[PDB]
């Protein structure tokens, strides 16, 4: 739809891959850095979907 | 000092070891994006320049 089908997505991040036929919809943010990610981006994450 | 983006500044790095986790896994960088490799295998690939 104009202005985008957001209805739709998908996970851009986890920290690995998935087992064949595994599902995962978890929306716990995906660590890049030291510490926790504390329910916030950029503090040493960002969010996976 | 930092350049102009108009005259934006390039440096060669070559000849040396990196360690691009101690960049990736820094809090301060508000935006890491990467294209055509993954900001983690980043630091087990290998360039000539």
């Amino acid at each position: 739809k104009v202005g985008g089908n957001y209805n739709y997505l998908y996970r851009l991040f986890r920290k690995s891959n998935l087992k064949p036929f595994e599902r995962d919809i978890s929306t716990e943010i995906y660590q890049a850095g030291s510490t926790p990610c504390n329910g916030v981006e950029g503090f040493n994450c960002y969010f996976p979907l | 000092r930092f350049a102009s983006v108009y005259a934006w500044n390039r440096k060669r790095i070559s000849n040396c070891v990196a360690d691009y986790s101690v960049l990736y896994n820094s809090a301060s960088f508000s935006t890491f994006k990467c294209y055509g490799v993954s900001p983690t295998k980043l630091n087990d690939l290998c360039f000539t320049n």
